């Protein structure tokens, strides 16, 4: 049977999977209480009698985000084993996530790993939500991937990083947690999805129309994306698009594995009925550099392979005649060698609605997973961050006193000049 | 095999700690550099 | 052969547009994934029973008799589907049971021809990374100081070439270590496929 | 699971201190007797940060006094919020280092460093894990000063993977209450800079200008200015002690505002001050908070942010707030004045949320600054030390203590280390 | 433990000279 | 803190005393009513 | 019918056997009182009009324990002089309680004896209940079973007897009074169930969450594990198991019969709802080392015969299923001459739990009790504890004055050292 | 070092009974 477990790792790792976890209860009518009043075995397990549980771990050294979920509405819903807590944080320090601190929790970290691969029957992949640029959503997640990849062998990874952004961010040490990262999520992670956080804020000042919204609006939105893509193994429709899907026809070259996302109709309830939601609206709009989650312009860049995830009521012929579309417009440019450039997968059930959701009740919706070399702009945002940064050697010595060498940073950067001349190495035309 | 260990284990811990060739010599040495390079460093300040 | 000399050519074209070395390209790591595909599915059949899974009708009803195969029911009683898995620990399936490499490729011949290996030793690119080893040594010795300019910028080597691959990973060097015994057992000798 | 250590030393000390311990546990909701009577659960999930569990459900602070003087024993006890303190921990002197830091240090402080020390073993052992030692002193007095930075010294060895956080005052070039403040001063730095990994720095003159600007006092008193500095050291810890949409503990601080570990001084400032007159006309948005946050006359140093580049800093948000407006302003107050902030370290501010402001506003921040303008402060110290050393004056009260003046030349040294160290950074550019 | 046993053995062998 | 008998016998099934009707009402009864009194006559 | 004498011996066993028939009383439905408002006869003798009175003796030299007892909760279910005492303790003293102040209540003990045989129809065994460590339970238990063996010959016996730990002790001779129990422990009981007293704080701390517990928890919870051995001859079930049937399926050799002890459910009252108790899940839980009654390291021996007691809605499947598992578990490793290694009774009904108790429902359970070469660890450290006593004749002047020679010291240790060669040399690979 | 010496004493004695 179709089975995924999710791994949910640092302070945004919860609180993007509180957002995730509210909506698929309200999917399949999973009450914080845990009872239903078929579809549901792929992100729940059934228990006993009448008790579903998620199929997920929120490990977190910092127990501050892990036991406000325990002290929240949904104390009856997941395993309090499964809720994997610690004593002190990595404090914004990868050396402290993945060397002093994070040796101890990685080993009762896959004790439930184990526990869960073996109640589930079929396993389909994993999903990890992360934050590359704090201390124990990178330096752990690091050692976590690392991890899954030598013990768990051809399962997919499925990675939704949420990444720093030039304009702005709220820490001072984010070149150095996301640099030494980057080693992690190339070789061991499978498929990474980027996430930017004030891209998404763009997308609710623009789209929703709200000037002051917070973490909790910001991590909803997400996640719908990360529900519609999931959406085809839960629940029947046109075009069955699995999660191996994702990783045969969205990465031609098997380091460079980047792909953005963007959901399409982000309306509120009063934009909701002047605007028509029509499948060749919202599969332009989804095309849009606006509607990226993370700072792109695809215009910069050309497109690698394209997925296209639709719900709702989509005929497969308004999906064929509107991206028929997509190709002609020149502002849409597509990689030389790659004449087939689109998955299409549609799916028969409408996106749920939270109750106090920014989000209205669509009959449509696209969820866009792309691989871009615009994409490879985001890196070089963070090159020449970390080289001032690293030039001075300033905020190094938190790292070389817990177990790092001062050599390993030079590696680490030198892995993402290999990032960065891959990219414009697949871009060149030949 | 454990007295072959324990005679290995008992030549290093005592070894160690008189052998001019120890890293425990070695820190000794390093340490007793750092000590009086320090104090002839605020003696010629004062003086100076 | 003619797309072997196109695939040459395209090679060498984009390495020297890049500024890069032609086995360092990123179209050449396709022996890299096979290597690493093959290490992860002798690891899986080379587990052990817990390691693959403590399941507790999945161990017993496989081995209830010396047929290894579980049911596995979908839908309903009235119109069921089973999933006949059927899976046979210590032994590769007959189908997947296969160490491929590549000794024609030129690109592989200081690998001495690209593939499998079990030994810890020669587990990864042991080479490239002793060497880069002895570098950062000599570099770290002689005292000198490599990211103090942001005016130079990196040259960009990859993985495979620092020793820091998947394969490299030193837990791999651990779990093949300490699971080495029946991974012997399962694939009797890595080969040599230089000559 | 995270507790801070609380110490006392001086009359400095044992002032703000009880200025301080009385505003955290009206924060969490215990009575001057010492029981629960918080209306929220939320202020009971996390007391062990800054008490212990007792019977009948009192919670004793952990918190050690010391001084020299009994004098200052009796003000804290006889004075509200007093008796929450354990009688135990109140360890005190009978002679008195009278302002004199060798005293304090060398003559004295040995007969009662090994007290002190078995008081603060007991409960650093008690509980799970420690998160950090906080201690409150001065710069100018000898109990607070000599004695206080030898603990410092001396807790440094027992437990070197713990934070240091020092809420210490400076003497003041303007208002000055002893004759020997820069000695005391001079040499407290000393043990400061090595010591302990963060250092929050006070000053009187500076305290009594908020207090009369900001707040349109005409007559502040003595308390008025603990209390600005017990707002500050609440909201320094206000993410161990409750939930939060970002959250950031001690050592998370430590990592984002020190480059360099001998940079670890801090210029501090709490945002939402204003007159009682003028609190209904002004808008408490944090639009607004922004503008006073880094305004040079809201700072709780001597150093004037516009001579000093920043070089790091933090802020600490209490309150329901969306966060774009969190970071949207940190972003507009980096770039509407480039030029007084450093180059080579990009996303120079750090941003922090929690969803519990404090008793009575709505909103609250709190500022850390690591600045090259607090070299200027450590610059009159030395300027009154040397204008002293050079003459030899008051030196034969210091030297009658065993210490000889041998320390003097070096303890002088090191300040002038800082002050090159931070006035070299300032300088320093790109490539 | 052996010194004990052998000790044990000594006492009931020089139980052995008494007689 | 002021409670009511009935909410001290409810109090004391939540917190499993193992007791019966008439003990219970004996436990409750040898203290509306506070609640720390009631913990020092059992504390004591 | 299926019925046992049970005897209680010394302070430990009294307040052991206090929450024994405390437990007893409510599998039965029987009151305080005694009266019930035909699976009784195993325990309970049915009396005149409805009243069932234990097949108990309560024997002990110190009278401030016994009439506790007798003024306590459940004065009115003993007979009157079941329960023996006397005028003065041993007072941690083997010589007292074996040649002095024993010979008197001995014969009064053995009298009751024989009275409780002739009222049971087919008698099946007795169980021993003492502490080692105390000079009631070492001198009155070693008479007793040296009586009971002559006179009733051929008989089974199981010891349930309680041995000093490593770290924490009472008193001082502890040493002293073990080894003398230990040379009448071997010949004359025919089963010996490992108990230790702190190897019961790590379980009350770690999963029942006491932090201060005292006697009365760990006498409860010692009650649910012997409760959980003679569950099989009161209720019915699927696989049955006698007292006889333990020990040629146990033991293999006559000098070999300490075995170890687990109860493998234990949570507390908070903790029952969240959890999911599978048997296999549970049986798992078995064999973890840090959840055995004694002290034991099971990894250092190997387990040389293993028996399995299950309780309530455990399917004979899950059980057949779950040894399967323990048997390749590599941590967990048996002695190469025993192929099969098992022994499973499955009995149809659920643990009850005492009111007010810290365990919580539970509806599956096991007592694991397994004979293991590691038992000679506790055997090891008890003896060096008397080596380093004997050296210099330490605490020998009471035990020589009051009856005791010296040469039996030299028998306890000689034939003490001989059981320590024999684990050594059964365990030995052949 | 106690060893060795009551081994010593211990055969000694042996020999004397034998
Ligand atoms: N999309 C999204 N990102 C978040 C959210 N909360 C925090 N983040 C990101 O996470 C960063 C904060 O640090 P974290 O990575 O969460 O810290 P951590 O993973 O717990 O690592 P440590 O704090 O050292 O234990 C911010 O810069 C944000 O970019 C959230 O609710 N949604
Ligand atoms: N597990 C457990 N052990 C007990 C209990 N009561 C006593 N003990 C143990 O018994 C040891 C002391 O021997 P006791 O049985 O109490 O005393 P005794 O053998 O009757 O000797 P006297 O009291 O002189 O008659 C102590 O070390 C305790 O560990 C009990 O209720 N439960
Ligand atoms: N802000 C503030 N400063 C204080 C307080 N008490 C003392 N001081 C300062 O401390 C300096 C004198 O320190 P002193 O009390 O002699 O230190 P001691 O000798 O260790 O007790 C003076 O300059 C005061 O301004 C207080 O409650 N608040
Ligand atoms: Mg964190
Ligand atoms: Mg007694």
């Amino acid at each position: 049977m179709r089975e995924v477990i999710s791994i949910h790792i640092g302070q945004a790792g919860i609180q993007v999977g509180n957002a995730c976890w509210e909506l698929y209860c309200l999917e399949h009518g999973i009450q914080p209480d845990g009872q239903m009043p078929d579809a549901f075995n792929t992100f729940f397990s059934e228990t006993g009698a009448g008790k579903h549980v998620p199929r997920c771990i929120f490990l977190d050294l910092e127990p501050t985000v892990v036991d406000e979920v325990r002290t929240g509405t949904y104390r009856q819903l997941f395993h309090p084993e499964q809720l994997i807590s610690g004593k002190e944080d990595a404090a914004n320090n990868f050396a402290r996530g993945h060397y002093t601190i994070g040796k101890e929790i990685v080993d009762l970290a896959l004790d439930r790993i184990r526990k869960l691969a073996d109640n589930c029957t079929g396993l389909q992949g994993f999903l990890v939500f992360n934050a590359v640029g704090g201390g124990t959503g990178s330096g752990l997640g690091s050692l976590l991937l690392e991890r899954l990849s030598v013990d768990y062998g051809k399962k997919s990874k499925l990675g939704f990083t949420v990444y720093p952004s030039p304009q702005v961010s709220t820490a001072v040490v984010e070149p150095y947690n996301s640099v030494l990262s980057t080693h992690s999520l190339l070789e061991h992670t499978d498929v990474a999805v980027m996430l930017d956080n004030e891209a998404i804020y763009d997308i609710c000042r623009r789209s929703l129309d709200i000037e002051r919204p917070t973490y909790t609006n910001l991590n909803r939105l997400i996640a719908q994306v990360i529900s519609s893509l999931t959406a085809s193994l839960r629940f029947d429709g046109a075009l069955n698009v699995d999660i191996t899907e994702f990783q045969t026809n969205l990465v031609p070259y098997p380091r460079i594995h980047f792909m953005l996302s963007s959901y399409a109709p982000i309306i509120s309830a009063e934009k909701a009925y002047h605007e028509q939601l029509s499948v060749a609206e919202i599969t332009n709009a989804a095309f849009e550099p606006a509607s990226m989650m993370v700072k792109c312009d695809p215009r910069h860049g050309k497109y690698m392979a394209c997925c296209l995830m639709y719900r709702g009521d989509v005929v497969p012929k308004d999906v064929n005649a509107s991206v028929a579309t997509i190709k002609t417009k020149r502002t849409i440019q597509f990689v030389d060698w790659c004449p087939t450039g689109f998955k299409c997968g549609i799916n028969y059930q409408p996106p749920t609605v939270v109750p106090g959701g920014d989000l209205a009740k669509v009959q449509r919706a696209v969820c866009m997973i792309s691989n871009s070399t615009a994409i490879g702009e985001i890196f070089s945002r963070l090159d020449h961050k970390f080289d001032l940064m690293y030039a001075k050697r300033a905020f190094v010595h938190w790292y070389v006193g817990e177990g790092m060498e001062e050599g390993e940073f030079s590696e680490a950067r030198e892995d993402l000049a290999a990032l960065e001349k891959d990219f414009e190495e697949v871009g060149a035309e030949s | 095999r454990r007295d072959a260990m324990l005679g290995s284990l008992l030549g290093d811990v005592i070894g160690g700690l008189t052998d001019p060739n120890s890293p425990l010599a070695e820190a000794e040495a390093a340490l007793s550099h750092a000590d009086k390079v320090r104090r002839k460093k605020k003696e010629s300040l004062h003086n100076e | 052969e003619q797309q072997q000399a196109k695939w040459d050519e395209v090679s060498s074209t984009l390495a020297y547009r890049v500024g890069r070395a032609p086995t360092e390209l990123a179209m050449q790591r396709g022996p890299a994934w096979r290597t690493r595909a093959e290490l992860t599915e002798l690891l899986y059949r080379a587990q052990p029973r817990d390691a693959r899974g403590s399941n507790p009708d999945e161990v017993w009803t496989a081995s209830l008799r010396d047929a290894w195969e579980r049911i596995l029911p979908l839908g309903s009683i009235f119109s069921g589907l089973a999933i006949k898995i059927r899976d046979r620990p210590g032994e590769l399936p007959a189908t997947r049971a296969a160490r491929v490499g590549r000794p024609l490729d030129p690109l592989l011949a200081p690998l001495g021809g690209g593939g499998t290996t079990l030994s810890p030793a020669t587990l990864g690119h042991p080479a490239a990374a002793a060497a880069h080893a002895q570098h950062v040594a000599t570099l770290a010795a002689n005292g000198v100081m490599l990211g103090a300019t942001t005016n130079k910028p990196p040259l960009g080597r990859s993985l495979s070439a620092r020793g820091r691959a998947w394969e490299d990973s030193e837990m791999l060097k651990q779990r093949v270590a300490e699971y080495g015994t029946r991974l012997r057992a399962l694939a009797p000798h890595d080969p040599d496929f230089g000559a | 699971m995270r507790e801070i250590v609380h110490i006392q030393g001086g009359q400095c000390g044992n002032q703000i201190g009880a200025k301080f311990w009385e505003v955290v546990s009206d924060e969490h909701g215990i009575d001057p007797t010492g029981t629960y009577h918080g209306d929220s659960d939320l202020q009971l999930e996390r007391i062990n940060v800054y008490f212990n569990e007792a019977t009948g459900g009192r919670y004793v602070p952990r918190a050690i006094l010391m001084d020299l003087e009994p004098g200052t024993m009796d003000s804290v006890r006889s004075g509200p919020y007093g008796q929450i303190f354990r009688p135990d921990n109140f360890v005190f002197g009978q002679t008195g280092a009278g302002n004199n830091w060798a005293k304090g240090h060398y003559t004295e402080g040995a007969e009662l460093i090994d007290s002190v020390l078995d008081v603060v073993r007991k409960e650093a052992e008690s509980c799970d894990c420690l998160q950090g030692f906080q201690v409150c002193h001065s710069l100018g007095g000898g109990t607070g000063s000599g004695m206080g930075t030898l603990l410092i010294s001396k807790i440094r060895e027992e437990y070197p993977d713990r934070m240091m956080l020092t809420f210490s005052v400076v003497p003041s070039p303007k208002v000055s209450d002893t004759v020997v403040e820069p000695y005391n001063a001079t040499l407290s730095v000393h043990q400061l800079v090595e010591n302990a990994d963060e250092c929050m720095v006070l000053d009187n003159e500076a305290l009594y200008d908020i207090c009369f600007r900001t707040l349109k006092l005409t007559t502040p008193t003595f308390g008025d200015l603990n209390h600005l500095i017990s707002a500050v050291m609440s909201g320094i810890t206000c993410c161990l002690r409750f939930p939060g949409q970002l959250n950031a503990d001690l050592r998370k601080l430590a990592v984002n505002l020190i480059p360099f570990p001998r940079l670890h001084f801090f210029m501090v400032g709490f945002t939402p001050l204003t007159s009682r007159g003028s609190q209904q006309y002004r808008a408490l948005t944090v639009p607004e908070l922004t503008q006073q946050m880094w305004d040079a006359k809201n700072m709780m140093c001597a150093a004037d942010p516009r001579h000093g580049r920043y070089l790091t800093a933090s802020a600490l948000f209490r309150g329901r707030m969306s966060t774009k407006e969190v970071d949207e302003q940190m972003l507009n107050v980096q770039n509407k004045n480039s030029s007084y902030f450093v180059e080579w370290i990009p996303n120079n501010v750090k941003s922090s949320v929690c969803d519990i402001p404090p008793k009575g506003l709505k909103m609250s921040a709190t500022f850390i600054g690591n600045s090259t303008a607090i070299q200027e402060m450590f610059k009159r110290v030395s300027e009154q030390f040397t204008a002293m050393f050079r003459r030899k004056a008051f030196l034969h009260w210091y030297t009658g203590e065993g210490m000889d003046e041998m320390e003097f030349t070096e303890a002088e040294s090191n300040m002038n280390d800082l002050v090159s160290e931070y006035q070299q950074y300032q300088d320093a550019s790109a490539e | 433990k052996e010194k004990m046993m052998m000790s044990l053995e000594r006492d009931k062998l020089a139980a052995r000279v008494d007689a | 803190g002021l409670l009511t008998p009935d909410q001290l016998r409810s109090a004391l099934d939540r917190l499993h005393t193992g007791l019966d009707a008439a003990e219970k009402d004996r436990i409750v009864a040898r203290v509306k009513v506070h609640y720390m009194d009631f913990i020092r006559s059992l504390e004591s």
